């Protein structure tokens, strides 16, 4: 509710005489160069950081936040009106649009304010304007964006779940008639528009003639367009909730940046869409900026005692306490919790691919812990084994009602990006699904000549497998390859196989009945006199440990190599059901990944050799 | 039209009286403390007890209950003024405040069946269970348009304004515009109160802001609001103002004497009371009595943990009381709804009905905190078979449709039965697949009884006689009151007591040396608790749990 | 953003059964700007540059286009335009605005808005008789002359209507001038024994009030149903040799006298005066101030019984200019230029008068004493000042009533004066 | 009419400009002294020279003379605001102030002959002598109705409201109602300059308050006002804003 001339003047002054000295300690007219480039068609997108506006006009920033579309158009018009004074020469005819624009200006001037006798403001732009969210506005959670924030510049975070391919979208449609000789312009804002029939040319206004017009695509303005669906970060979604999906539309130079499964930050105007019992409308987000990191380009002993103590006794002791024991099995989960995120930049993407397998769901009710892994683990998303039909991972073409023209969707592997992937009910999966897992073992070489699938999935998560026993418990009398019908070679590809036989150990069984009561019975859950603490902080303690980035010892490899010679001979000479091969070599090197990082000594490394072995010993003879 | 009203005296009197009501200066400031609390908590809906309104000014309450629209508007304005007086900035931030109603209403506290047309244009209270919902879309309430050509601004309340006086373009100021969210849901009377004879009533509910996420399908909620008709034939709708939640939690002295162990054993005779015209299967009867009882509430704030939702399956030969036992439980069933066979309405799914979007809550959803009786299990489709598995595990139902994502409470138990497809004896092959149920997930159930017609001539004599005697030429309600008492008692376990019971659990496992034992520790807890619930004891008795072990012992033959 | 809908935009017309009118629009535009007329002797300059500018400076807001200029420079162009000017007329009016466009150019801040310009068209062609105003000539430009008998006051008529997106607002509509006139054909074209015809007129923005009743005017417009008037013009040797011989006859006075009046009754002297009136005298124009009567009038008195009845028919048959009345006239039109009250809002009804019609000639007044006393108070003035005046509250208009008087009435039954001892002095003593 | 616009920026700009004109600070405050004089003298019509309006802003004068209604209303609101700012109590005393126009007008200074239809919706000046004249009658402009039954008050601008929404009786509060006096006069062009050939032009003039007794039949008066049209018969009328006697 203000005079727009004053605001246009204010933004004009703000753009003309603001600068900085960060550019090589030299004043370079930060916005001035961008304006010069725009006038010369040397730059397509113009970004206005609201932080600079706030440095001398906080009230303008608040006004912009309160209403985004109107100030956006005002800035666009101001930039358009400021460009012509910077023109220095004749257009070098970058593309057809510039050619048409220069002819239009030349012809209009050749005939040297009427409401309908001017070009629409969006037709003669050749520039795009966007706003970067001011740092003052804290990021908001998608669930908290409701109707009350419509029209407010907001910023939300999430993961890309459904992105279509780049296609052209039309801003101004060009119409020419065979009798008028002029140009008719119909700006298009809605996703649907009605082609014209009767030309509105002034000449035909007098004649009331037929005026049959033909749509053309020559001089029309086109801009890039995309459809992406974004879902809440799993780390902040409450356990008693599910993540929600909100639609985001990105246009212009801002496209071709999102990839499926990537964390993005989106800032835009929250606007409703009509689709031509009340007034119904949907919501979307017209993004303006998608932002990467900027800083990424290139501890006293008297306070705490954390790193000197083994994490196997400390980290394990406060993770998944309801589990009925089986701590030795839990140790591998600690390796799984570590993963292969810290990798050398040499193309070894298999470090994060840990295909762990467990056989037997009824065993000690370990089917419960599978869900617990996804929830507590950060940078990981909940996954289901057979929770839906086959359409949930692959892509097909069916009828649509709201939208979607041959759009592409991701699967479970894409759902958890570089994290922990949990699949349950392995037996219930069909052979086609079984091959899909097997394809990941082939180091992501997905090329398919079938019409519906031609994608290359970014399988960088860790695959956790739980296998039900096939219509009966393991048979001691029958060895493998005879009792189980599935070929062992398919299972052989798995690096680790685990099965638990429910032996009649009465002493151990005594513990569970007493142990099962304690959960939710008292407040002393970490019994080893650990301070209760805030539940949120427990995850944060893990993050600082990952940021240290220690170094494994290279010389340690040779000493372990000598040990391997004995290990091979005894394993083969047994000629029992359990057997190893060269695939063991991968496991050994993978073992040092979590083991050697924990010990921050950097002087002498000796214990790791026995520690690496001890992990194999439990794996050895596991039957 | 544009004609205005200058200082309506009725409105001004209402404003002054309501402001005096809110200005609790002579009292300790109960409502004033609530106003501070709402300002601090960033909530903009004040709930007022109607009883206080009666106490301070009976005439105001009578007019409010008899006339809804104008009185509610005036009271809202009074709240706005009072809040602004206490704090101007908080008032300046928001546009308009809303007021809800709680307490007890004498004649307007009605049920959907009772809520006939006669209560039109009056504030009412409706009790029931949610049966359908829709997704949350925003509906425009005040659109602001600006015309760059004419430098004019046009605002409209509630054909969309698209043309100026002379058809100039209009680019709307979205930021200045106000949008509030909207949701349409519907209700059914409680199963125990709605007669099965006559047709059901459905009442529409519209939720305003701050109420879209307050109620979810399948729970039981109280809705209070203005009952209006949107425009000879008019459709009834209810614009809500407050929604709460329910939490499904004179003969007590008569009950207490029944619970004395000195006289006789109540459990043993009670078990036969539920299957009066079925001879034998006394062990089966004890299990069925167990299924009704048992704890279903744990101190679970913002999460989930181990639950009592374990269920009992019944498989047997035709006409061998397998089908009938369900009916006997269904009749004197507390908080229980029948469903059978296909149930082509989404047995556990909302199905996302089209051509209306409605989300028809299913049988297992509408039966929250109860017992579900299902007949002809194998009749269910494979989709249901796949779906029903997910319900029992985590205790929730997940539905994923085209944009529709939902969280449903599934605090439920199942008493299911199915014929052995074609199997008549079903003894050579393990029932785990012989009963037609395909997955090995059958192990999840509590129990699986087999009622085969074994050649037992001694029993055959008693079966024939038992049918004929039943004419009764010369105690349903008793069990109903029993379950209510045990519902508020939590017979906590004692590890010292439990230890002796747990010792024989291994001996149960060892029976195969001379069909899963790894879960059995779970069913022992519920069954042992059930026995104590019959005696209303807060402590589990060693004798009571001992019969639970024997129940397990004969559970696997 | 699926709600809003921006308008439809059209650009300038760059590049270049139902016939196209654009070419006709261009030919108007080209002619109006580029046409020049003038002579070498007086020097060469663009005459319309300052002449049109003076017209706009005086606030005329109208420009006259003579078809003769269009015919003289190129007769082929002019012929085509006359065929269907009715529809093209508006296009011509629009084009005039663009021309102004030209020398308006700089408008002193407060003349920013260029107003509409109306163009009137004239021709020197010989007008046709009213016989040509039949249905056959529909929708073609006509030229009919005549005398205007009725005039109305200025009213308001709406050109384009506006609705409310509920009362209709006239303030947002622009109205134009409007005057209503009734035209009577000149007597010469009218047959000898025939009631003169009548035609209503419909004026425009600047046709109003430029003509006053009784003037001899030329009407040019389009017939449709009434004459859509487009332009009105106010007016100012072998046969002579034959006239000279008749004039030079010494005894020409006598022979005419017996021809006019049959010798059935009346003295030769009585006949002699009658011819004198037909010629009439001379209206001497005094150089200084008031002019002179210069118009003799004859009053036919004497004893009755001289075959007067045959006189009434005979004078009708012989009068060059004159009106035959039936009793006391028709409707409310009297013998003097009186006015009446519109039955609808009493707006204006200028009924005119008989003496107006015969301005410059003589009027055959019959049953003279039988006219009403209300008109008498006025008829005395016109018979002396050769002009009738309107004695209403605020009308000062004095129409031209130079008509001579031929009053036939029964004689009244200084000794022969009943009620007007002044009118007799203004006539002649004629038997 | 009563129809209003919701936060018009053009109207607001006009209001600000005219208010700036009224508060003659850089000048001696001639108009401010006139405001003092009108407050003291109990007159509620301020006469503003048009030449000053041209000198301060030609654009304002042009838009005024070309669209009389909106500019006149805005300038009246500006006068109300300025009076209230200088003295609130005097402003509270009265309902609405009126503004009159005098001075020199270039091309809009016309005669009844000159006053053709083209000057519709433009401020004009007419010179002549009064001919017909009517008596002083009161004309209703805002009638206040109160309903004893429904305890509601209804007010209408300008048939007469006689029945309520549900036909309850309505007894009007006369005091709260505002009535202003009204008079109908006419004018004829000057005898010496109006040609005697063509028919006379009569123009109707309606006078508001403070104008009934300022001009009487037979005098010589200059009338300045808005030339509007009432809605099958269409008659032009002139709603006046300033009347001054002539015959020096």
């Amino acid at each position: 509710l203000k005079d727009y001339a004053l605001e246009k003047e204010k933004v004009k002054k703000f753009l003309q005489e603001f600068y900085q000295d960060d550019e090589l300690g030299k004043k370079q007219f930060k916005y001035g160069n961008q304006l010069v480039r725009l006038a010369h068609r040397e730059q397509v997108a113009l970004y206005v950081d609201l932080d600079d506006v706030a440095e001398d006009d906080p009230e303008l920033v608040d006004s912009i936040c309160e209403n985004a579309r109107r100030y956006a158009k005002l800035f666009a018009d101001a930039v358009q009106e400021l460009l012509p004074q910077y023109k220095e020469r004749e257009v070098v005819n970058k593309d057809v649009l510039d050619v048409y624009i220069e002819h239009r200006l030349m012809m209009e001037q050749r005939s040297r304010r009427s409401p309908q006798n001017q070009y629409p403001a969006e037709l003669m732009r050749r520039f795009e304007l966007y706003f970067q969210g001011p740092s003052s506005n804290k990021p908001r959670v998608i669930r908290e964006v409701r109707a009350d924030s419509v029209g407010k510049l907001v910023t939300v975070r999430g993961i890309v779940t459904r992105v279509s391919e780049v296609k052209p979208k039309m801003v101004v449609a060009t119409y020419t008639c065979d009798q008028c000789g002029a140009e008719t312009y119909q700006p298009i804002q809605s996703p649907t528009f009605m082609p014209l029939i009767m030309c509105p040319s002034q000449e035909c206004q007098t004649n009331r003639s037929g005026g049959r017009l033909y749509l053309q695509t020559r001089g029309s303005r086109f801009i890039k367009f995309q459809e992406m669906k974004m879902q809440e970060h799993s780390d902040q979604v409450p356990v008693g909730n599910i993540p929600r999906s909100i639609t985001v539309l990105v246009e212009g130079e801002n496209t071709r940046i999102a990839q499926p499964g990537d964390h993005v930050s989106v800032t835009g105007i929250f606007l409703p869409i009509l689709r031509t019992q009340g007034l119904l409308s949907e919501t979307y987000l017209e993004a303006h900026r998608i932002v990467k990191m900027n800083k990424s380009e290139d501890t006293r002993e008297e306070l705490r005692q954390i790193a000197e103590e083994d994490f196997y006794e400390k980290l394990a002791a406060s993770i998944a306490p309801e589990i009925y024991g089986h701590e030795d099995v839990k140790k591998a989960l600690l390796l799984l919790l570590v993963g292969g995120v810290d990798q050398s930049p040499r193309g070894m993407k298999i470090r994060g691919n840990i295909n762990i397998c467990l056989m037997g769901d009824p065993g000690v009710a370990k089917s419960q812990l599978l869900s617990y892994i996804d929830r507590l683990a950060p940078r990981s998303q909940y996954t289901t084994g057979r929770g839906s039909s086959g359409v949930g991972l692959t892509a097909a073409v069916l009828r649509d009602s709201v939208s979607g023209e041959l759009t592409l969707e991701g699967g479970a592997l894409v759902l958890a990006d570089q994290g922990v992937c949990c699949i349950d009910e392995f037996d219930k999966m069909a052979e086609a699904d079984r091959t899909a897992i097997h394809e990941v073992m082939e180091q992501q070489t997905i090329s398919i000549a079938k019409a519906g699938i031609l994608t290359t999935l970014n399988a960088r998560c860790s695959i956790l497998a739980a296998a039900n026993p096939a219509y009966g418990r393991y048979n001691p009398r029958r060895s493998l390859e005879q009792n189980i019908q599935l070929p062992a070679a398919l299972l052989s590809r798995f690096d680790l196989l685990w099965l638990i036989q429910d032996r009649p150990d009465r002493d151990n069984d005594l513990r569970l009945a007493q142990h099962i009561t304690y959960v939710h019975q008292h407040s002393r859950q970490p019994p080893s006199q650990f301070e209760p603490l805030d539940m949120k902080l427990m995850r944060r303690y893990i993050a600082m440990c990952r940021e240290k980035q220690p170094m494994v010892p290279e010389s340690l490899a040779d000493y372990i190599t000598a040990a391997y010679v004995e290990m091979r001979r005894e394993a083969w000479a047994s000629k029992d059901a359990t057997y190893t091969s060269a695939r063991t070599l991968l496991a050994i090197l993978r073992l040092s990944t979590a083991l050697a990082r924990l010990r921050m000594v950097d002087v002498v490394e000796k214990e790791d050799v026995n520690e690496a072995i001890r992990l194999m010993e439990m794996s050895k003879d596991s039957l | 039209a544009g004609t205005v009203v200058l200082d309506d005296v009725e409105l001004r009197e209402a404003q002054r009286d309501y402001l005096d009501f809110l200005d609790d200066e002579e009292d300790q400031g109960i409502y004033q403390s609530k106003v501070r609390e709402l300002i601090s908590d960033n909530q903009y809906r004040l709930i007022v007890n109607v009883n206080d309104l009666r106490r301070k000014n009976e005439k105001r309450a009578n007019r409010l209950l008899n006339n809804a629209f104008e009185e509610l508007v005036a009271f809202q304005r009074a709240l706005k003024d009072f809040v602004a007086s206490i704090d101007a900035t908080y008032a300046k931030q928001y546009e308009e405040f809303y007021v809800g109603l709680e307490g007890s209403f004498g004649s307007k506290h009605v049920s959907p069946r009772t809520l006939t047309s006669c209560f039109l244009s009056c504030v009412v209270c409706v009790e029931g269970i949610v049966t359908k919902c829709s997704l949350v879309r925003p509906k425009v309430v005040r659109s602001v348009h600006y015309c760059p050509a004419t430098k004019k601004t046009i605002e409209r309340r509630y054909v969309y304004p698209t043309k100026d006086e002379e058809n100039n373009p209009l680019e709307t100021e979205y930021g200045l515009s106000v949008y509030k969210d909207h949701q349409t849901i519907t209700i059914q009377e409680m199963p125990e109160k709605a007669p099965a004879g006559q047709l059901p009533r459905s009442v529409d509910v519209i939720l305003d802001d701050d109420l879209v996420d307050k109620a979810k399908p399948g729970d039981r909620v109280q809705v209070v609001g203005t009952y209006r008709c949107l425009p000879g034939t008019f459709r009834t709708v209810l614009i809500a103002c407050n929604v709460k939640q329910m939490s499904k939690d004179e003969d007590i002295a008569k009950i207490k004497k029944f619970s004395k162990t000195r006289s006789k054993d109540i459990f043993d005779q009670l078990a036969k009371s539920l299957a009066p015209s079925i001879h034998g299967h006394d062990y089966v009867k004890k299990a069925i009595l167990c299924l009704l009882l048992g704890g279903v509430e744990r101190d679970l704030e913002n999460g989930s943990h181990i639950r009592g939702d374990i269920n009992i399956l019944l498989i047997g030969d035709p006409s061998v009381a397998k089908s009938q036992l369900l009916r006997y439980v269904l009749c004197t069933a507390p908080r229980a709804i029948p469903t059978t066979g296909r149930g082509s309405s989404g047995v556990g799914l909302t199905a996302a009905v089209t051509t209306d979007r409605r989300l028809e809550a299913g049988a297992m959803v509408l039966a929250d905190r109860g017992v579900v009786c299902i007949d002809e299990f194998d009749k269910m489709s494979d989709m249901d078979r796949t779906a029903i598995h997910e319900v029992m595990e985590q205790g929730r139902v997940t539905i994923a449709k085209a944009g529709i994502h939902a969280r449903l409470n599934a605090r439920c138990s199942v008493l299911a039965a199915a014929n052995p497809v074609y199997g008549r004896y079903d003894q050579y092959k393990t029932p785990m697949e012989n009963i037609g149920l395909q997955d090995s997930l059958l192990s999840r159930f509590d129990l699986l009884f087999i009622m085969l017609d074994q050649m037992d001539p001694e029993q055959d004599r008693e079966i024939s006689d038992h049918v004929l005697r039943m004419h009764r030429y010369r105690s349903a309600a008793f069990m109903k009151k029993y379950i209510h008492v045990a519902k508020i008692i939590k017979p906590v376990l004692t590890q010292e007591s439990a230890t002796y019971i747990a010792e024989e659990y291994s001996r149960l496992r060892s029976q195969d040396s001379m069909p899963v034992t790894a879960r059995t520790l779970e069913t022992l807890i519920r069954l042992a608790t059930a026995h104590a619930k019959a005696r209303m004891s807060k402590t589990v008795d060693l004798q009571d749990a001992e019969e639970a072990v024997e129940l397990v012992q004969y559970a696997y033959f | 953003s699926g709600f809003d809908d921006p308008g439809i935009f059209y650009s300038d017309s760059f590049g270049g059964g139902q016939a196209r009118k654009s070419q006709l629009q261009r030919r108007f535009k080209e002619f109006l700007r580029q046409y020049r007329v003038g002579t070498d002797r007086t020097g060469f300059t663009f005459k319309y540059r300052d002449e049109l500018k003076r017209h706009y400076n005086l606030g005329e807001y109208w420009i006259e286009v003579e078809m003769e200029d269009l015919a003289s420079f190129d007769e082929d162009l002019a012929d085509y335009l006359y065929k269907q000017p009715a529809e093209h007329l508006q296009l011509l009016e629009e084009a005039a605005k663009e021309v102004a466009d030209e020398v308006t150019r700089p408008r002193p801040s407060g003349e920013e808005v260029l107003q509409d310009i109306q163009v009137m068209l004239k021709s020197d062609a010989s007008p046709s008789s009213i016989r040509s105003l039949k249905s056959d000539m529909m929708s073609h430009l006509v030229k009919i002359p005549g005398i205007i008998i009725a005039a109305s006051a200025v009213r308001a008529k709406a050109t384009r209507i506006s609705i409310q997106c509920y009362f209709i607002m006239p303030d947002k509509c622009k109205c134009v001038d409007f005057q209503t006139l009734k035209l009577q054909e000149l007597p010469d074209a009218v047959p000898h024994g025939e009631m003169p015809r009548h035609m209503q007129l419909y004026c425009d923005r600047y046709l109003c009030d430029k003509v006053v009743p009784g003037n001899r005017v030329t009407i040019m417009g389009i017939y449709s149903i009434y004459i859509r008037v487009l332009g009105i013009q106010v007016d100012t040797p072998q046969e002579e040799e034959e006239f000279r011989r008749l004039a030079a006859l010494p005894n020409v006075y006598e022979v005419i006298s017996k021809s006019i009046a049959p010798s059935i009754f009346g003295g030769t002297d009585m006949k002699k005066a009658i011819a004198c009136l037909l010629f009439g005298g001379s209206r001497k124009r005094l150089p200084d101030g008031l002019t002179r009567r210069g118009d003799i009038n004859l009053l036919m008195l004497g004893d009755p019984g001289t075959a007067k009845s045959q006189l009434l028919k005979f004078v009708e048959k012989c009068s060059p200019i004159g009106v035959y009345t039936s009793g006391k006239g028709s409707s409310a039109a009297g013998l003097t230029a009186s006015v009446m009250r519109d039955p609808s809002s009493r707006n204006f009804i200028m009924e005119g008068g008989a003496m107006v019609l015969a301005d410059g000639g003589v009027v055959c007044i019959d049953e003279f004493d039988k006219m009403r006393e209300d008109d008498r108070v006025a008829i005395h003035e016109a018979m002396e000042q050769q002009t009738i005046s309107i004695a209403k509250a605020g009308i000062t208009t004095t129409l031209n009533s130079r008509c001579s008087v031929l009053a036939a009435a029964n004689s009244v039954f200084e000794d022969n004066i009943d009620f007007m001892p002044t009118i007799l002095s203004r006539f002649d003593m004629i038997f």
